[PDB]
């Protein structure tokens, strides 16, 4: 159905009329959601951690990026830096290709398989 | 330190994990859980 | 700045902005005292809880 | 008493429109000077 | 940078590596069967085994009821089985 | 309900007394 | 006499953007149970 | 300029706009209290301290007042049940009024140190910047809550000087305000003994002038002024923060389980008297007694007083309630009138059966009749067509000992099935619906509404502590880590420990 | 030259050996019999 | 009993095997 | 009057003392021996 | 130089596994949260505080182990190992829920444990501590989900239990007698959690197809240098795409990344409290203007009072065997059900 | 429906009080 | 009344929208 509660008749009748908990698909999808959320917050907070200073402590740090500036506003050795001793070195990204990537596939997956 | 080369250590090391999991999957079908 | 009678009074209270004693001055003790508040906090949540049980102490409304 | 319900909302937003109108432009004139 | 160990891709392609954990590896699986199988992880546990989960005549569960006599409820369970 | 509202619009213009008596636009002469 | 700590502040059109819906979804949200 | 979340920061170098700030906050809280108790006055009947306490209609700050003492309206009634009382002038009323005078003196001392914010006090006589020496602050503060402390313990709570604090009998039926003699034994620790609150604050007090004391002479060692940044007010911030979460947490616990200090009588039962039925064990065994001094059933449950009964009922448990069922449990199953008697039901056997009682987690349940072993014997159905242990099949019966109904029998089926669909909430009163137009559903009471919004406030005070806990340690790079940070320092070999850069190679 | 006794042995160590007592543990487990 | 012993036993032979394959590599941990 | 439950407090007590104590040792045991080197 | 700071160099030596102060107080809970865990689901039952098999050893599988809660009996204790219900008995312990709270506190202190060193590492490589600070929300998760929920109920036997399946039936549970997706609060997580996802799917998704041209090859990884001054990808046409697609665009890369902290962070936060409500039955279980012309009108008919026959289904079909201690007799006659089903 | 009365109050004041919050801000941001 | 409010919020959130994407601060590039 079209509307708030209405999804949730269906989720429920779904559940009983096919234990989509105990199917491994929808927990693929609970794994990509989470897991997406998971590594949303990382990502977040780990290009937040490493901005340069380019701000006072009166202004918002977000105008220390300029809109089109060449140079990256964060130190991702230092993130680096930061992550690998958070866990080790080889659990941490050192390439941001293959880190976008990694964002945009786990959840991507995620959703196919619970789709 | 090298004599043993890696890919190998990889197959059989897959191989092993294909077993003990294998068996995990046999144990479903027999014995206790599986229903019978 | 605007000095006031009360001002005055109070002036030595508010003089010795950074005065440390040197070292680790009375850290030890300073940890020991810790030690058994977190003994004695420890008691008192355990009576509460019914793991720890005294004779005489009856934890319920029938106090 | 059995008063009107809507006096209710009837006075705050007759209170709270017209006030807030003249607060905006009370405070984006000050930051001028 | 290398914070000083050694590599693990030098180490599980040494011999030396696999002299010592071709005994170990399986020494340990071989004692965690003997655990199963000897039975003795039913008895450092208390998991029922097949047998022991109900008694002949009954169809009731052993619940424990009451917080403080209760691992005196669960030995008398025991009992009411033998 | 009513006696709040009266209330309550009574104390803003006593508040607003006391804006508008000690926290006013000092008059300077020219 | 006038006080040296005071500062200006800012709210650009994007946090007004922003500010508003989050208010505006947050009303959507909460009116039904306030109504209940 | 600023960002909008940052505009109170030009507090921090401000010492006198500060303490004009925390006046201006006193003030609205004051104001707060002296508001709240009149909006309570105004609306609280005193009419019925049996049926119609303050925990049932809504009544948030009076049971506050109450609880250490304030018991009296200038109106002449007390909560109590007392009439023609002379409060003197701490009625709840003038308790309310001068906490309104507190915050009209309160604005006017935060007018003048915001105006005249500019005081020599605050400036360091070396250098002339803005200081406050906070270790000698905590010292000072620390020192003056200890007599605080030491005081309300030793003169309010033992009567001493003071009027003591609410107790009351195990069943909440005969509570007042008394003194109380310190327990300094080990039950001093029973949550439950209201003698360990006395003996709390004496001896606590004590220790808080000693630690005062201490603190006012001795100053903080080197590594602990830098370990914890004693410079910098945030740390005072930040660690205040984690006092009043765990504070927050420790009342909203107090609160649910209850304790000498959330008596029944002024915030209602706690959720477990129903798990536990607490007051149902109790009116039995009253009932035993008196049929072993050979009373009539009727006797021995007129016996039971009504105040006792009421607290046998889940509508005063206040884990029936909802988030958004709003005001008092009045408004929800009705202001109470009248026990209607005991219940009890008998199938045509003769055999008498008892309903299955409701749990709190369920908003709905059947009825359940069983057997003193537990045997169902009868029921409502949903599906007639293979129904068993219908009312009607088991020729169920009804009749009332004590109460409205006392020695009345009802057999029609319908009636017999209304008082059953009742019973599944412990005892049966009359409501009142029609006053207020309640529409039937189970409200919480004042203890459920205080414990959800402490438990809430103490988690989200946790996320303040950490948020400037952080800024404290890392004040230095809040706006930004440094722009020539070495690559040596983050990379993995080049320094022997973490980020000491004396360790090269 | 490495050292062969680290934290990281102790680390690995404190998984390995246990996961693979626990393995053997689970795999007896498929041969019993109700 | 004889339980304890038999699910210990293959475990002690693998600390043996282990130290004495890495009993000279372990020592020159010495200064 | 010592009760069980008194003295089973007083066992975790000293149960909990002794974990820390020798975790601790041995830490500063290590610690004294590996050395960290500075120039 | 005292043994302070020598103890502190060799805590907070570069190696593959950076312990630190923080370590004292991790590696022990994180490693006995963990290894009681798989005990448990390994070797032990649920008999007798559910009547439930619950490990591999009883045939259970992956998805149907856990470390089930106590028995309701219980309360809340502590359950510990030398308390007054196992008296030091470690067979009794397992038998009467020790492990639970053995796994539910220590890891419990574990958490604290990991938030500790992200705040010491982040303090000895010089970085802001957002990241300590993100790590906030699933603490408020496990805090109010496993601590507080149980603490307002009759005892830890309703908290969640420590399995896959476990939780599912958690789920189930805050569905019929919670009404749980009906909270507000709730929502909010849902939003902020799919929020998240959503974010970042759509940034990396982004990133990887505004990428400059920086090396020949068709595998584009390795024509990035992780030292490189230059931005790999162009917020210039990311920027105008997006307008173009959608109608706004992100312009500021930090505030990006900090609205990726905020949604899913805040999202959880929201229901967490949520859940804190749930420990006292504080629900938002019902309208009540539906309920009252619900109960008049025969005829009217919502979603609203679809679900909530559906959670009166969940509860009387459930119940008996979820919270056995009640001894839940319900004849066949007083099961609600539609026709024929 | 019998909905709540104060609840017409309540949403009205929820989106009033804090949106003309961020409008003062926002004017007298531009007027500088 | 209940409609009214749903739908006026509703309402507003739309003009939002058209505000926010053809009246948005402009980006630019410097
Ligand atoms: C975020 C930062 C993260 C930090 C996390 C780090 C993890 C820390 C570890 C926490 C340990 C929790 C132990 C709580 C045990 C508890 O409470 O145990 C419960 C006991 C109370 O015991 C309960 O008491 C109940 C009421 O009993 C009373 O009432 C009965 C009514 O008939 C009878 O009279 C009975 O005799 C009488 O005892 C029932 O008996 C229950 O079965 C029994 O379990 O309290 C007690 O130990 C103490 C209660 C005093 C307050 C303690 C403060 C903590 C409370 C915070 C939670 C508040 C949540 C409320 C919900 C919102
Ligand atoms: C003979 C002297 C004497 C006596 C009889 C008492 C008697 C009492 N003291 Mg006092 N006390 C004294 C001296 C004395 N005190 C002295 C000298 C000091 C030092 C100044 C204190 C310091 C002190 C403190 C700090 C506390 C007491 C408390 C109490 C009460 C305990 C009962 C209770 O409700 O506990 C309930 C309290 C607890 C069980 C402690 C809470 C423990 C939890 C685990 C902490 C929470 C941790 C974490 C943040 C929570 C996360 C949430 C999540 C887990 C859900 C009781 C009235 C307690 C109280 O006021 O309770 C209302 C209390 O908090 N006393
Ligand atoms: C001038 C003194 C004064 C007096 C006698 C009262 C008296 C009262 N107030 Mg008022 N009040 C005052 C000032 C005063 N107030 C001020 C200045 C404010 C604004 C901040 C208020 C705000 C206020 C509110 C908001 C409310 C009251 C209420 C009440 C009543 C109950 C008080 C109560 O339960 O406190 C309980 C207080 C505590 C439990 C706090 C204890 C301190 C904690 C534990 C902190 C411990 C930290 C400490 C530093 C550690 C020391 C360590 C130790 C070892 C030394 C009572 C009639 C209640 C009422 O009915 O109002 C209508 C109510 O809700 N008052
Ligand atoms: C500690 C706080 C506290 C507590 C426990 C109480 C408790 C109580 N009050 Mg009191 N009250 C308080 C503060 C408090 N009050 C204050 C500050 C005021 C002034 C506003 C009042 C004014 C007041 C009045 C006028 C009345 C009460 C009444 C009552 C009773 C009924 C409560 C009810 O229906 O709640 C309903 C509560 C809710 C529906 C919860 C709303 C919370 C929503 C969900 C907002 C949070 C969402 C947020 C926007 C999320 C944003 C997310 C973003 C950050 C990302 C109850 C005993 C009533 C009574 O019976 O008194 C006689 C009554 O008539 N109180
Ligand atoms: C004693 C309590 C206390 C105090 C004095 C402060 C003080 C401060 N905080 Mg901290 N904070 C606290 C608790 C406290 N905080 C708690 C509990 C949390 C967790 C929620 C935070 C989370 C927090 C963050 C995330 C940030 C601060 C920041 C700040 C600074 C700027 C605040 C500002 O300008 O707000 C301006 C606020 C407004 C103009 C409007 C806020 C509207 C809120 C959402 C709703 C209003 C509630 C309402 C009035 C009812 C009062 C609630 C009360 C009953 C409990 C200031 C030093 C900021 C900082 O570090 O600056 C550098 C910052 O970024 N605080
Ligand atoms: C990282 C450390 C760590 C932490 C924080 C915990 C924490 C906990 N464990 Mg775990 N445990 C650990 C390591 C740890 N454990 C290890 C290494 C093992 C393997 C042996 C275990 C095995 C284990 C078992 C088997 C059990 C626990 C249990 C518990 C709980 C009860 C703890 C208790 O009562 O201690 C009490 C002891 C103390 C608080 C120590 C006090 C230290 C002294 C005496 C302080 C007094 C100061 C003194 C008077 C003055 C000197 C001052 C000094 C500074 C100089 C608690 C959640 C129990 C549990 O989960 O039950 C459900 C349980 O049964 N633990
Ligand atoms: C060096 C590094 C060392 C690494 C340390 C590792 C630490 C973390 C390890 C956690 C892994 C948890 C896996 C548990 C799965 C398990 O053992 O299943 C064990 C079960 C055993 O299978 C069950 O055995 C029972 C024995 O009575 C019955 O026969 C049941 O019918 C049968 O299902 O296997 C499975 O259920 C099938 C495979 C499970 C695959 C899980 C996918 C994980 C995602
Ligand atoms: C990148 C994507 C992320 C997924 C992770 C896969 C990374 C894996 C990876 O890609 O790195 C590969 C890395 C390379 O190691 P060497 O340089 O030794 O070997 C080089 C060889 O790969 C050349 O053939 O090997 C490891 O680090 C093995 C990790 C096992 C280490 C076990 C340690 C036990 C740790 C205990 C818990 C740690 C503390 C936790 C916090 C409390
Ligand atoms: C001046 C003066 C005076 C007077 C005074 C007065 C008149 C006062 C009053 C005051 C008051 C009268 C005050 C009040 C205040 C209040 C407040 C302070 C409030 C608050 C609130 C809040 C904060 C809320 C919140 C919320 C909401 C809204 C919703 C729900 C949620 C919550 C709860 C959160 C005198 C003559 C004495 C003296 C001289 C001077
Ligand atoms: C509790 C306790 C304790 C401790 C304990 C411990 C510490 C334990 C440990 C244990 C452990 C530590 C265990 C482990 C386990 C493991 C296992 C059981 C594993 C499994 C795995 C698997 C099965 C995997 C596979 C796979 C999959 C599944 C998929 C993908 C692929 C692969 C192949 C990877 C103590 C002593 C204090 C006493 C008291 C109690
Ligand atoms: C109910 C009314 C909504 C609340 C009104 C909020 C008013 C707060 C505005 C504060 C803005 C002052 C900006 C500084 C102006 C002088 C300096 C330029
Ligand atoms: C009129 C009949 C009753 C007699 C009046 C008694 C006199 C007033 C008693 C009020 C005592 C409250 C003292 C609280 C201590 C706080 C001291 C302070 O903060 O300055
Ligand atoms: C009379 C009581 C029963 C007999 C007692 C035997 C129980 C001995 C088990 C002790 C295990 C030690 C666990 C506590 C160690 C960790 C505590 C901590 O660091 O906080
Ligand atoms: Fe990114």
């Amino acid at each position: 159905p079209l509307g708030i509660s209405g999804t949730f008749n269906f989720m429920i009748v779904f559940q009983a009329e096919h234990n989509i908990l105990m199917h491994p698909f929808h927990q693929l999808g609970v794994a990509g959601v989470f897991g997406g959320a998971l590594f949303c917050a990382m990502h977040g907070s780990l290009v937040t951690s490493s901005l340069i200073r380019e701000t006072t402590e009166t202004e918002s740090a977000n105008y220390g990026y300029k809109f089109g500036q060449e140079e990256e506003t964060y130190n991702i050795v230092a993130a680096h830096g930061y992550f690998g001793r958070l866990i080790f070195q080889y659990a941490s990204f050192n390439n941001s290709r293959s880190l976008h990537f990694f964002l945009a596939a786990w959840p991507v997956v995620g959703v196919w398989f619970t789709a | 330190g090298g004599r043993i080369p890696l890919w190998i250590v990889a197959t059989v090391a897959g191989m092993g994990v294909i077993v003990i999991v294998g068996l995990f999957f046999y144990g479903a079908y027999a014995g206790l859980g599986s229903s019978l | 700045a605007r000095r006031t009678w009360l001002g005055d009074i109070l002036r030595p209270l508010n003089s010795e902005y950074g005065k440390v004693a040197p070292g680790w001055g009375t850290t030890p003790l300073m940890a020991v005292f810790m030690g058994l508040f977190l003994v004695f906090l420890l008691i008192i949540l355990e009576i509460y809880n019914s793991t720890l049980i005294l004779d005489g102490v009856n934890v319920s409304w029938k106090a | 008493m059995e008063v009107n319900q809507l006096g209710l909302i009837a006075t705050a937003l007759f209170v709270l429109v017209p006030s807030v109108f003249l607060i905006i432009l009370y405070v984006q004139t000050e930051s001028q000077q | 940078g290398t914070t000083g160990e050694r590599p693990f891709s030098d180490i599980i392609t040494s011999v030396r590596y696999w002299v010592i954990h071709s005994i170990t590896i399986p020494a340990l699986f071989i004692a965690g069967w003997l655990f199963v199988s000897t039975g003795l992880a039913y008895d450092v546990f208390g998991t029922p085994r097949p047998d022991s989960y109900y008694a002949q005549e009954q169809r009731s569960i052993p619940l424990v009821t009451d917080r403080f006599e209760a691992k005196q409820q669960v030995e008398t369970f025991l009992e009411q089985l033998k | 309900m009513e006696t709040i509202t009266y209330v309550f619009i009574f104390a803003c213009i006593i508040a607003l007394f006391f804006f508008a008596i000690f926290f006013r636009e000092p008059p300077r002469i020219t | 006499e006038p006080n040296p700590n005071r500062q200006p502040v800012e709210l650009n059109r994007t946090s007004l953007y922003l500010g508003l819906l989050l208010i505006l979804v947050l009303a959507l949200l909460f009116s039904s149970y306030f109504f209940n | 300029g600023l960002p909008w979340y940052r505009v109170h920061t030009v507090l921090i170098n401000d010492p006198g706009r500060l303490i004009a700030a925390h006046l201006m906050h006193t003030a609205l809280v004051a104001g707060w209290a002296g508001s709240m108790a009149l909006y309570e006055l105004a609306t609280f009947d005193p009419s019925d301290p049996v049926l119609n306490p303050m925990w049932r209609q809504g009544m948030f700050v009076l049971p506050f007042m109450a609880r250490l003492g304030v018991t009296g309206s200038w109106s002449g009634w007390s909560i109590t049940g007392e009439t023609g009382i002379d409060p003197g002038f701490w009625s709840f009323e003038g308790v309310a009024l001068a906490h309104i005078v507190l915050s009209g003196l309160l604005f006017l001392a935060a007018c003048w140190h915001w105006v005249y914010w500019d005081l020599e006090l605050f400036r360091d006589p070396r250098t002339g910047e803005p200081a406050l020496d906070l270790p000698k602050m905590f010292g000072i503060h620390l020192f003056l809550a200890g007599l605080l402390c030491f005081g309300f313990g030793a003169f309010h709570l033992t009567g001493l000087f003071g009027p003591g604090m609410w107790v009351s009998d195990p069943y909440g039926l005969t509570g007042s305000v008394q003194p109380v003699a310190p327990e300094w034994g080990p039950d001093g620790f029973n949550p439950y003994n209201p003698g360990g609150v006395v003996a709390h604050h004496i001896a606590a007090g004590i220790v808080g002038i000693i630690a005062g004391l201490f603190h006012i002479l001795v100053r903080p060692p080197q590594r602990l002024y830098k370990a914890l940044r004693m410079g910098n007010i945030e740390t005072v911030l930040s660690s205040s923060i984690a006092a009043v979460f765990f504070a927050a947490f420790v009342v909203a616990g107090t609160m649910w389980y209850g304790s000498a200090t959330t008596p029944i009588e002024l915030f209602g039962p706690t959720r477990y008297q129903w798990d536990s039925s607490y007051f149902q064990q109790e009116i039995n065994r009253r009932v035993q007694a008196s049929l072993a001094s050979g009373a009539t059933l009727e006797e021995a449950w007129s016996a039971i007083p009504e105040k006792l009964a009421f607290y046998d009922y889940i509508g005063n448990n206040p884990a029936k309630g909802g988030l958004f069922r709003t005001g008092p449990m009045n408004k929800g199953d009705g202001i109470a009138q009248a026990w209607k008697g005991h219940a009890v039901f008998r199938n045509k056997e003769g055999e008498e059966l008892f309903v299955r009682r409701m749990p709190a987690f369920f908003e709905s349940f059947p009825v359940i009749l069983t057997d003193k072993n537990g045997v169902v014997k009868a029921d409502i159905p949903f599906r007639r067509a293979e129904s068993k242990y219908s009312f009607e099949q088991q020729g169920v019966t009804v009749s009332f000992y004590g109460g409205e109904l006392n020695g009345q029998t009802f057999t029609d089926p319908p009636t017999v099935k209304s008082y059953a669909r009742k019973a599944i909430f412990g005892e049966i009163f009359e409501f009142d619906t029609e006053t207020l137009n309640s529409d039937g559903i189970f409200r919480t009471s004042p203890r459920g509404w205080f414990t959800f919004a402490h438990a809430v406030f103490a988690l989200l005070f946790f996320f303040g502590h950490i948020w400037h806990g952080a800024r404290t340690l890392f004040r230095d790079v809040f706006s930004g880590i440094d722009p020539e940070l070495s690559p040596e320092q983050v990379e993995w070999g080049f320094y022997q420990k973490v980020g000491d850069v004396t360790t090269r190679r | 030259s490495y050292p062969i006794f680290t934290v990281r042995w102790v680390a690995v160590h404190t998984l390995a050996v246990p996961t693979i007592f626990f393995l053997g543990a689970i795999a007896a487990m498929q041969f019993i019999q109700r | 009993d004889w339980r304890v012993l038999v699910v210990l036993l293959p475990v002690l032979l693998a600390a043996g095997w282990a130290v004495r394959n890495i009993l000279p590599y372990a020592v020159k941990q010495v200064q | 009057t010592i009760t069980p439950s008194l003295k089973g407090f007083f066992i975790g007590l000293l149960s909990g003392a002794v974990v820390l104590g020798l975790t601790f040792a041995v830490l500063i045991a290590i610690s004294q021996i590996d050395k960290v080197q500075r120039s | 130089r005292g043994w302070f700071d020598i103890l502190d160099d060799w805590l907070k030596r570069d190696r593959f596994v950076f312990v630190g102060w923080s370590g004292i107080l991790l590696f022990p809970c994180a490693y006995l949260a963990l290894g009681g865990w798989l005990t448990g689901t390994t070797f032990v039952t649920s008999w007798y505080t559910h009547g439930l098999a619950s490990s591999y050893l009883e045939g259970c599988n992956f998805l149907t182990v856990a470390v089930s809660t106590p028995a309701n009996s219980m309360g809340h204790s502590l359950l510990l190992l030398w308390g007054p219900e196992a008296q030091g008995d470690f067979t009794r312990w397992c038998q009467l829920g020790g492990l639970w709270t053995f796994i539910a506190l220590h890891g419990a202190f574990g958490l604290i444990g990991f938030m500790l060193r992200q705040f010491e590492i982040a303090r000895l490589v010089g970085v802001r501590p957002y990241n300590a600070i993100a790590f906030s929300a699933p603490i408020a998760v496990f805090v109010s989900v496993f601590l507080i929920y149980p603490l307002g109920q009759s005892s830890w036997f309703f908290a969640p239990s420590f399995g896959v399946a476990a939780i599912f039936r958690f789920l189930l549970f805050f569905q019929g007698f919670h009404n749980w997706t009906l909270n507000p609060f709730h929502m909010m997580g849902v939003a902020g959690v799919l929020g998240g996802a959503l974010l970042c799917a759509i940034h990396g998704a982004t990133v990887e197809n505004t990428l400059f041209q920086d090396g020949e090859g068709a595998s584009t990884f390795r024509a990035f240098n992780p030292t490189q001054a230059e931005e790999t990808y162009s917020m210039v046409t990311a920027n105008r795409f997006w307008s173009q697609i959608f109608g706004i665009a992100f312009s500021n890369k930090r505030w990006l990344h900090f609205f990726m902290l905020f949604v899913p962070v805040t999202g959880l936060w929201m229901s967490a409290i949520g859940v804190v409500g749930l420990a006292l039955n504080l629900r938002s279980y019902d309208f009540i203007s539906q309920e009252i012309r619900a109960a008049e009108d025969p005829e009217f008919e919502t979603f609203y009072t679809k679900n909530l026959l559906l959670n009166e289904g969940i509860r009387a079909w459930m119940a008996p065997q979820d919270q056995p201690h009640e001894n839940f007799v319900f004849p066949e006659e007083v099961l609600p059900r539609g026709n024929a089903l």
